[PDB]
């Protein structure tokens, strides 16, 4: 019983958190086109030069 | 004078011996039972 709970509990959490590593993985690299949109808007400043 | 008595009382435990000889085996074949149980309620660890 205590076994298979220790078993159940591990495979439950690492089919979990570190899969959900997607989530500051995901977030974290959707930083990219967000922040690099200030490229997109650093030509009309370029058009103001 | 014994002379009747000597050879029969002694048969008297002889079944008594063949009896308990029976449960002993009984008993004894009952340690097949022992661990049965024991080892298939802890492997369900092993599918764990």
């Amino acid at each position: 019983a205590a076994v298979s709970a220790l078993a159940i509990g591990t495979a439950g959490l690492l089919s979990q958190v570190p899969v959900v590593g997607e989530a500051m993985g995901g977030l974290g690299a959707i930083i990219d086109a967000l922040t690099m949109k200030i490229d997109e808007d650093a030509r009309p400043a370029v058009g103001s030069f | 004078v014994a002379i009747r008595s000597e050879g029969v009382s002694e048969t008297q435990q002889n079944l008594e011996g063949v009896e308990n000889a029976m449960e002993d085996t009984a008993d004894s074949a009952g340690d097949s039972a022992a661990e049965l149980e024991t080892f298939s309620k802890r492997f369900k660890g092993a599918m764990g």
